């Protein structure tokens, strides 16, 4: 059943699993028409499919052309997500196929279950965790590949860079969720914290800066401070 | 007008015959039911005064043989049996009638209720859902599970209703996942009507039989089947016009007949709200929507 704070270690065991987040699949700008009505213009989106143990990210870029002449796009977006996740699983060798897929939003359960009928032994699960994967488009290199796409494309990343050389999956996931929660709560401030010191760079083959173990502790501390402040404001407490 | 004689009534019992029911006292000189209308299936059903647990009963059609009831003190129930000797049977019935030991099937001339509940129900279809091929009549009770319930455990005592499952390869064509899930017309019209049932009459017969088993026996799996067959039609954008008009009549008489006090357990809130207010056919069941709104406005 549902993935929660009680069964959290299960994410880092040796059963292959993927998180699927569909919150950046269908993206629009809302604008006024010449006649003073409101219309949307779609922009490029992405499915965020992540192995939390390895850091492997299957970023399926959703080009605006997939919406052309379609109706009920927020509904179609869930089915297109389920179609592309199902295609990804069938593309993987058997020994690489997940045993579980955890969807970050419960509305993805029926679309993914129906698309995966051919895979009765792959469990489709919701989560009670409030995961910040919507903030994936605040990672400059992920935002850049989505916005530049001129056709449907899959791009493979490791969202943990080289962190697993020094830390466990559990600690890597905690760092990722903290960085994404910060970027989601106050993007400007979070991005200031990550680049303020010009001497720490992002390798060409990485997403995040090359922090030493000591600099990560300072960074992680600055992110937690950012999140609590914002929280006091949101609620006046 | 046919007769189901009773050898005796050794235990106190409420006896149902279709939508009617009568209390019989322990060792009361009761010898059966006469004037049963020819042309319809019938159900004769029982609830013991000392164990209101296990409603049970028998589906039969008097055109198919001479049937009687006899209490079995070993198995502790009223059993249906066939009398193969025509002259013995005629002689038993004539004697019990002469002594006026039989209740009369109490049909009002104006009253089409039983016809309306059993319009598509055929004994030959009942005998394929309820498998006991050595008898011409079919036993059902409160506890019997369906083939679908057993998949999710004695196969011989199962209700073999047609399995309907909206998230099954049978229901969903590869490449039409979203289309087939949101519009079940493929599943209704090709898989179920053309494929399995052959025609809408057999589909309606099974729907009506599932309802009557839910109502008369509180059979939970029958109730699931009745709702699944309703939801498959209401969730199809493309249904023949005659089928929608007939479904409205079927459901109207079912809702009209349901005991007011059993709507809490026998009616699924989700299915009815979806069927009457959200589905493709939300505007196609006028009679049913009006009786549901006037009789069970709480459920909705």
């Amino acid at each position: 059943g549902a993935m929660n704070s009680s069964n959290y270690a299960e994410l880092f065991n040796n059963d292959i699993k993927l998180f699927v987040d569909d919150t950046n699949v269908y993206r629009v700008t809302v604008h006024k028409t010449f006649e003073g009505n409101v219309a949307t213009k779609a922009i490029n989106g992405c499915i965020f499919t992540l192995n939390p143990k390895t850091g492997h990210l299957f970023l399926k870029i959703i080009h605006t052309s997939v919406w052309a002449g379609q109706k009920r796009l927020s509904q179609l977006a869930k089915w297109k997500t389920a179609e592309e996740v199902s295609a990804l699983v069938r593309s993987l060798p058997k020994e690489e196929q997940p045993k579980q897929i955890i969807v970050t939003r419960k509305a993805m359960l029926d679309p993914l279950e129906v698309h995966m009928l051919d895979f009765p032994n792959i469990a489709i699960r919701p989560t009670e965790l409030r995961l910040p994967f919507s903030a994936a488009m605040s990672i400059d290199k992920l935002s850049d590949v989505v916005m530049k796409a001129t056709e449907p494309q899959m791009v493979l990343f490791n969202i943990y860079d080289d962190w697993l050389d020094r830390i466990s999956s559990y600690t890597a996931f905690s760092r990722l969720t903290l960085l994404l929660r910060a970027l989601k709560t106050n993007e400007e401030s979070a991005k200031m914290i990550l680049l303020s010191d010009p001497t720490i760079t992002i390798k060409s083959y990485h997403l995040w800066p090359s922090f030493t173990d000591e600099q990560w502790i300072t960074i992680e501390s600055q992110m937690r401070d950012l999140i609590l402040t914002e929280y006091g404001r949101k609620y006046n407490v | 007008m046919n007769t189901v004689p009773f050898t005796s009534a050794p235990i106190e019992v409420t006896i149902g015959i279709d939508q009617y029911s009568f209390n019989v006292k322990e060792n009361q000189p009761f010898h059966g039911i006469k004037d049963i209308p020819i042309g319809h299936v019938h159900v004769i059903h029982f609830q013991h005064a000392d164990n209101s647990s296990m409603r049970y009963g028998y589906w039969f059609d008097c055109r198919m043989g001479n049937f009687y009831i006899q209490y079995d003190p070993k198995d502790g129930l009223y059993k249906m049996m066939e009398e193969r000797d025509g002259a013995k049977f005629e002689n038993i019935v004539h004697n019990f009638k002469e002594r006026q030991m039989m209740v009369s099937y109490p049909k009002i001339d104006e009253d089409d209720t039983w016809y309306n509940l059993t319009e598509f129900v055929q004994m030959d279809k009942i005998r394929k859902i309820v498998r006991k091929d050595e008898n011409q009549f079919s036993y059902v009770d409160s506890s019997m599970t369906t083939v679908q319930e057993n998949e999710l455990s004695d196969p011989a005592h199962s209700l073999n209703y047609t399995v309907i499952n909206f998230k099954s390869r049978e229901a969903i064509r590869p490449g039409h996942e979203m289309e087939d899930f949101l519009d079940k017309s493929y599943y209704l019209n090709t898989v179920m009507l053309q494929g399995i049932f052959k025609n809408s009459s057999n589909y309606f017969g099974e729907l009506q039989f599932a309802f009557l088993n839910a109502m008369f026996f509180g059979n939970y799996g029958s109730s699931l089947q009745w709702h699944a067959m309703i939801e498959l039609i209401c969730s199809s954008a493309t249904v023949p016009k005659h089928m929608l008009d007939k479904l409205d009549e079927i459901l109207y008489y079912q809702i009209k007949t349901l005991p007011e006090q059993y709507s809490d357990i026998l009616l699924n809130e989700r299915v009815w709200n979806i069927c009457l207010y959200s589905s493709f056919q939300k505007n196609s069941l006028h009679n049913t929507e009006k009786i549901m709104e006037n009789k069970y406005p709480e459920l909705l």
